[PDB]
């Protein structure tokens, strides 16, 4: 992701 | 019969080498259309210069925020956002490129180039190309990634264009 990082496996 | 980039990838300011991609302008155009742009510089910003800010080794490598640098900027050659084009595509494996977001319809610049399949990913980010050459480099620029994405050294794209 753009903005927010979560996680697992995200972008 | 689809477009060509290149990025020439740079690490702590040392040439790597170069990596080619083909874009499914056949499938995304606007998508295609949008990293090609950015690839050229021709609305006068894009991808030169800038850094892979996430690099996740067994993932992929995270970049295009030319304008913060880490995630938190970017921006389209159409505005801030654009809407995901579709979802035709999957994250099939190393090598596809495809749009990072910050939730649905939220694509700007930032992109991914996948180290591994990715599949749930699928329908949630818009697959819009594929590494043609220079996959050994992608490889390479995993090497200085770390779990949490911090590179231990700075990774560019010391110059990027068109081929074909
Ligand atoms: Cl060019």
């Amino acid at each position: 992701t753009a903005x927010x990082v979560l996680a697992x496996l995200l972008v | 019969v689809n477009p060509t980039v290149f990025f020439d990838i740079a690490v702590d300011g040392e040439p790597l080498g170069r990596v080619s991609f083909e874009l499914f302008a056949d499938k995304v155009p606007k998508t295609a259309e949008n990293f090609r742009a950015l690839s050229t510089g021709e609305k006068g910003f894009g991808y030169k210069g800038s850094c892979f800010h996430r690099i996740i080794p067994g993932f992929m490598c995270q970049g295009g925020d030319f304008t913060r640098h880490n995630g938190t900027g970017g921006k389209s050659i159409y505005g801030e956002k654009f809407e995901d084009e579709n979802f035709i595509l999957k994250h099939t494996g190393p090598g596809i490129l495809s749009m990072a977001n910050a939730g649905p319809n939220t694509n700007g610049s930032q992109f991914f180039i996948c180290t591994a399949k990715t599949e749930w990913l699928d329908g949630k980010h818009v697959v819009f190309g594929k590494v043609k050459e220079g996959m050994n480099i992608v490889e390479a620029m995993e090497r200085f990634g770390s779990r949490n994405g911090k590179t231990s050294k700075k990774i560019t794209i010391a110059d990027c264009g068109q081929l074909e």
